[PDB]
DNA sequence: ACCGCTGCAAGGAATAGGATACTTGCGGGCTAATGGCGGCGAATACCC
């Protein structure tokens, strides 16, 4: 549905509005089982386990500067977006990083 | 007497009023005339001021100079192009001490601060003959520059001073100057030798500029330094300023850290104003300085940022307004304005009444009815001020018209009591001065109305009782006409929201269901059907867009070209051209009426040019180079050898602005020999046409300048022996060769600004010559280009940066549907520039308005396509802005980046790019092609890089561009030698004068031999020499069984061929001479004695009119639905054969 | 009274507008990575 501002009126205002059934797009549809038929040939879409969006608090565990010193470090990590993260200098610090 | 006193005083104002367009300029030329002593106006911004330098020299005779002001944005990263640094300084060293002249000087420059003086009255020294000073005063200022008495002098920092010769070594140059002064003036400028003390050279000014406005030595730079430590915090870095500087080189815009570069306050230009200077003011400071002084702030600011290049505060670079203000009161002042102030001492109010509604339109009887019912009305003087001086004949006919006699003066004072007068200048608008009734009238003062024309709006008038009355009591399934779309069915009211209002509307179902919501508010665009067919209406589809009509299925190769191409290549190939006979002294005339002298690299250009057009063989000179270079007085020299040769010198441009350009260019320079020389193309009359071509046979015109008006099958050249073709990138093949094909052995020479890939290949492979020119005489600049993202403060710094110098932008879109979007959307994006629409589909008239108003600076920026790659003037245009370079030939690349530049300042080019990875990858080849090569001289290289992108088209076709898996070069030259020997084994005709006897039998159809049936094409060349040589149907029989010997079937096309033939034969039995037949029908056109049975044509006539009509004496119109190639055929066949039984 | 001069009818003439077919270019649609360790140069910044 298109909304068309009359442009002689002040701002918000109806000039006329238009609407049609447009298409787009052919989604599969899952079968009666879980099977989506591609090209003749029957794919399933497995199911992805991925590492949860928001934030985390993380150490290496001394692997890093070898004075058995532990690096504290946190994520927020977006479902969609940059991500952030801040984390420690063996010298006691907070460094902040993105992307 | 004079109307009004001066402000003569410490800081006294002087208000005066009443004041109308451009009678400022004749104010302030009798303010100068009447002070003894300088005028400086102050200018609202770089664009009036600009217009106002050249208003001024129209009313009076004083100098008048600009200040250069440094071109830039503040806070820029550019460098003010030292050359107008150079000019800067030098009116700066002299503004100390200027008695008479007129400087104007804008707010921009007026709020800069400047040099210390310290410098310039120290180490720079400019200095004229006509400057009455002493001996010891020049002595004590060496000495306050600090310089050293030798009295055989050889080092930097040494003068000599003994008896009245004074002699200086300066830090500028390594030379001594003999100086010889007398009278308490200098007397000599003798540039004498380090140690043998005798004169070089006699000079009357010595111009010792310095290369920078600041100091650039040692004992400066560790100053900087000492400054910036001081003032900010240097970082290790390599291209951090103050590193950059440490290293002795410089960055772009160092000069905005300024006063780092003295450690001194920094006068604010008032101290280099003369004792007693008069300050003249336009439109107001009040408003101007403010915006300004908020715009310099807010790019202050918003450049705050970015350790990698601090900026110093505005304060020291800049004076701030209430700091004006009060140096404002340190001079006597005039501000002139346009109203009316009432009463004051100081103040007055001078009669400059703007000028009456005088106009033009066609659209009266009399267009002139303004001026004539004005002039005998009007007591006055009255004068007429042309800008140009042949536009002044555009006006000397057109007040004859109304009978009306202009008198060439040169001073406004000249006026008398009554009388009409034209004045040649500058101005832009009119006035009556009625203090001595006097009436100044600009050419512009008669075109007012740059006025479009509307339409539509039709059932609008439609108030008819159909509309209904807006009943509102209207029943569903009523079929509705809402006058935008035409007749749906009405579906009831339904409320809709609409971002934040609600609402309720018509809902209205047209075709595809496609609702319509109307408001209830509007509810006048909707009326009751009128037809009376209710149950039997139609249905309007919504929206009309037809777009998918651009599917398919066109086919080509009609008309075959290789053929013909290599007939022509291999007559040119056979005869040979012609040796020209030069004469030195004759030529060595003509040299002489070239007021310029030739760069070496142009002369032997022109000697390649001469030393193959004397010669035996054929001349195919290709001339290329950059635009600007110089080319044209090549062929200048060219078509003299030619022309005194007698051998009708013919010119082709592809437009018809260039004819015009260039008739002017050849009358001009042909001044004093006798030869005629002319232009025609679409704007000349058929008139003057069918004179003009048919003297061509006759031939005392020598010099024919056109369009592809000459290669129109009708003009004969009586001994043509000259070709000179301009702007090559044009004309395909068929169209180039279209004139050798009159003449086989002509000389050919082709400008160009960068050739086409085919013609640059097939120069480059020894089939023509090359000669490249680079070396401009004028040292031009290379305008800056850079390729950047379409970016909306990108495009709008670019777009200040060009308004605040005060030129013209091109802003180009080349898409004619959108660009009155586009020039509304740049126009709130930059508020303050003026914007009109300019583009090739306009009706003729408003874009030549545009284009004019645009050549009077009436407005800044210009919308446009590509109209403006035909190359016009103006060169206050400065910028380009290619919105999407994405779409756009390199060759015109080059050539749009031709069209900024022109002048002394330093243009700029801003290639707009999309996103990288979105574009074509030829697209990117072509960027990074454009953005590597930014000189000049590299115009052709940059063809070199069009080729071997695109492909060098096929040798021997159509299609400049392609890689197209064409004939190989080694085998082409064996085909071309092999038509060559069996061209000349036996003296065959060219088959051009072949198609000349042949009678016209087009017939829209394709009618060639194709390449599967006969690959060889010398092969398929003598069989159309065969076949049209042929003159019997037996023999066209036989050469078509001996084609079916040959190669099996006969196809379709050649079948075609033979009986088109076989149409010709009795064609040119009977004197059917002009045969055209298409789809819808077709033109019989017979000879003056013709075998037509007349009464029984006219009973061919008489019994279908709508098949037969005379249209002329032998023109017959017949008008027949062929819809089948076959039956037309048959239907032309058996026609003629019905007039071979009527033949008498 | 009768050419002399003017105002209007016409007729042709010229010119805008809107068709067509030709060239250059070139694209658009369309068929035909943020879950890792190690070496090394760069790039340091770092203390001398
Ligand atoms: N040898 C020369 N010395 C000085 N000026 C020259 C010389 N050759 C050309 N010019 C200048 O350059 C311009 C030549 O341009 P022209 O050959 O007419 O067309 P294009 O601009 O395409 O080169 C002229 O305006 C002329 O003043």
């Amino acid at each position: 549905r298109l909304v068309i501002y009359e442009r002689e009126a002040p701002e918000g205002t109806v000039k006329d509005i238009k609407e049609q059934e447009v298409y787009m797009g052919e989604i599969p549809l899952m079968t009666d089982n879980g099977t989506f038929v591609i090209n003749g040939t029957e794919r399933v879409i497995v199911s992805q386990l991925h590492r949860s969006p928001g934030v985390f608090f993380d150490s290496d565990k001394g692997k890093t500067h070898s004075s058995g010193k532990v690096l504290y470090n946190a994520r927020i990590i977006p479902y969609r977006g940059s991500w952030l993260d801040f984390e420690f200098d063996p010298k006691d610090n907070l460094f902040v990083r993105i992307d | 007497q004079y109307r009004y006193t001066l402000p003569v005083k410490a800081g006294e104002q002087r208000l005066l009023g009443e004041l109308t367009g451009a009678a400022c300029a004749t104010l302030v030329a009798e303010i100068a005339e009447r002070h003894a002593g300088p005028v400086v106006l102050i200018a609202p911004d770089m664009q009036n001021a600009l217009r106002l330098h050249d208003e001024i020299s129209q009313f009076t005779d004083q100098m008048v100079m600009n200040l250069a002001d440094w071109e830039t944005l503040p806070y820029d990263s550019f460098s003010p192009h030292q050359d107008i640094i150079s000019s800067r300084l030098s009116t700066l060293y002299q503004l100390p001490t200027m008695q008479r002249g007129v400087l104007i000087v804008p707010v921009n420059t007026l709020m800069q601060r400047v040099c210390p003086h310290s410098f310039l009255h120290g180490h720079a020294l400019v200095m004229k003959k006509g400057q009455r000073l002493s001996r010891d005063a020049l002595r004590t200022q060496l000495d306050s520059a600090g310089y050293r008495h030798v009295d055989q002098v050889m080092e930097h920092g040494e003068y000599a001073t003994r008896g009245a010769l004074l002699d200086l070594f300066p830090m500028g140059s390594e030379l001594p100057y003999r100086l010889d002064f007398f009278d308490d003036e200098i007397d000599s400028l003798r540039v004498f030798d380090v140690d043998s003390q005798r004169t070089l050279e006699e000079v009357e000014a010595i111009n010792l500029l310095p290369a920078h406005e600041f100091p650039t030595d040692k004992a400066a730079i560790e100053l900087f330094r000492s400054q910036w430590r001081d003032t900010f915090e240097v970082k290790r870095d390599p291209e951090h300023i103050y590193q950059q500087v440490s290293k002795g080189t410089l960055p772009a815009g160092i000069e905005y850290w300024q006063p780092l570069f003295f450690s001194e306050p920094l006068p604010p230009l008032f101290s280099y104003f003369p004792a007693n200077t008069l300050l003249v003011n336009t439109g107001d400071l009040e408003t101007s300085a403010e915006r300004f002084q908020a715009d310099t702030l807010a790019r202050f600011e918003n450049r705050g940022v970015d350790p990698m290049r601090p900026l110093l505060p505005p304060q020291s670079l800049w004076l701030r307004v209430d700091e004006l203000f009060s140096e404002l009161k340190n001079w006597p002042r005039v501000q002139l304005k346009t109203e009316h102030l009432p009463t004051k001492a100081a103040n007055a109010n001078l009669g400059f009444q703007k000028l009456p509604d005088l106009a033009v339109q066609a659209q009266q009887k009399a267009p002139l009815d303004a001026l004539r019912k004005f002039l005998e009305t009007f007591d006055g003087p009255v004068v007429f001020s042309v800008e140009s001086e042949g536009r002044r004949e555009a006006l000397g006919e057109l007040l004859a018209r109304i009978k009306i006699a202009p008198q060439r003066i040169m001073r406004l004072d000249e006026a008398s009591d009554r009388g009409r007068y034209l004045m040649i200048g500058a101005a832009e608008h009119g006035f009556v001065d009625t203090v001595r009734n006097l009436a100044l009238i600009c050419e512009s003062d008669l075109l007012g109305e740059r006025v479009a024309r509307r339409r539509q709006d039709s059932r609008r008038t439609i108030n008819p009782d159909t509309l209904i009355r807006n009943l509102a009591e209207l029943h569903i399934g009523q079929p509705v006409v809402h006058l935008e779309h035409g007749v749906g069915r009405y579906a009831g009211m339904t409320t809709l929201e609409a971002g934040g209002i609600t609402g309720e509307y018509l809902m209205l179902t047209y075709a595809n269901d496609a609702k319509l919501y109307v408001p209830v508010s509007s509810l006048h665009l909707i009326s009751r059907y009128a037809g009376g067919a209710e149950e039997n209406a139609p249905l309007h589809k919504l929206g009309g867009d037809a777009w998918s009509r651009a599917r398919q299925k066109a086919a080509e190769k009609v008309r075959d070209v290789a053929a013909e191409l290599l007939d022509i290549y291999a007559q040119r190939a056979a005869k040979e051209g012609f040796a020209f006979k030069h004469d030195r002294e004759q030529y060595q005339l003509f040299c002489d009426s070239f007021p310029f002298e030739t760069t070496p690299d142009q002369a032997q250009a022109i000697n390649a040019v001469l030393s193959d057009m004397c010669q035996p063989l054929a001349m195919d000179r290709l001339v290329c180079g950059d635009v600007g270079f110089g080319k044209t007085e090549v062929a200048m020299r060219a078509a003299f050898l030619a022309v005194d040769n007698h051998k009708q010198v013919a010119v082709l441009v592809p437009t018809t602005l260039l004819a015009q350009q260039h008739y002017d260019n050849f009358r001009d320079r042909f001044a004093n020999w006798p030869v005629r020389i002319e232009m025609i193309s679409r704007f000349r009359s058929a008139k003057e046409q069918t004179q003009i071509l048919a003297e061509v046979a006759e031939g005392k015109i020598d010099i024919l300048i056109g369009t592809h008006k000459l290669l129109q099958s009708d003009v004969k050249f009586k001994d043509l022996g000259l070709l000179i073709v301009d702007e090559e990138h044009r004309f395909g093949v068929r169209h180039k060769e279209r004139i050798k094909a009159m003449r086989a052995n002509v000389d050919i020479l082709t400008l160009t600004a960068t050739p086409i890939p085919r013609t640059l290949n097939m120069a480059m492979s020894g089939m023509r010559d090359l000669s490249i020119i680079a070396t401009p005489p004028a040292r031009r600049l290379a305008v800056k280009t850079f390729v950047r993202e379409y970016d909306s403060m990108v495009v709008r710094e670019a777009i200040l940066r060009e308004i605040l110098r005060g030129g013209q932008v091109y802003y180009l879109y080349n898409d004619v549907e959108n660009i009155q979007k586009a020039a509304e959307r740049l126009a709130e994006l930059v508020p303050e520039a003026r914007i009109a629409i300019g583009h090739g589909q306009m009706r003729e008239r408003e874009l030549e308005r545009v284009m004019n108003d645009f050549h009077h600076q009436r407005f800044n920026v210009l919308v446009c396509t590509t109209i403006i790659e035909t190359g016009i003037d103006i060169p206050t245009a400065n910028t380009i802005i290619i919105e999407r370079a994405d779409h756009f030939g390199l060759a015109q690349l080059h050539q749009l980046r031709g069209r900024v530049g022109r002048s002394h300042h330093q243009a700029y080019a801003w290639l707009l790019t999309p996103h990288p990875k979105a574009m074509t990858t030829d697209a990117q080849k072509r960027l990074e092609a454009i953005a590597s090569l930014e000189d000049l001289g590299a115009g052709f290289a940059l063809a070199t890089h069009d080729l071997e992108i695109r492909g060098a088209g096929e040798l021997l076709g159509e299609e400049q561009s392609g890689s197209m898996e064409t004939i190989g070069f080694s085998l082409y030259m064996e085909l071309l030698e092999n038509a060559v020997d069996a061209l000349k084994a036996g003296r065959e005709p060219s088959l051009e004068d072949l198609t000349s006897q042949q009678t016209e039998v087009e017939l829209r159809m394709p009618s060639l031999l194709p390449d599967d049936f006969i690959p060889d094409v010398n092969t398929r060349l003598s069989f159309y020499k065969r076949i049209a040589s042929a003159k019997t149907e037996n023999e066209l029989e036989e050469i078509k069984v001996e084609l079916i010997d040959r190669f099996g079937l006969l196809p379709d096309p050649a079948r075609t061929l033979l009986d088109i033939a076989r149409l010709r034969q009795q064609a040119q039995k009977l004197g059917i001479r002009k045969l055209e037949g298409n789809e819808k029908g077709g033109v019989i056109e017979f000879a003056e004695k013709n075998h037509v049975n007349p009464a029984w044509l006219i009973g061919l006539l008489q019994k279908q009119p709508q098949h037969y009509r005379l249209d002329g004496p032998t023109r017959l119109k017949f008008i027949q639905d062929l819809s089948e190639r076959k039956t037309r055929i048959e239907w032309v066949r058996q026609f003629m054969r019905e007039l071979e039984e009527n033949a008498i």
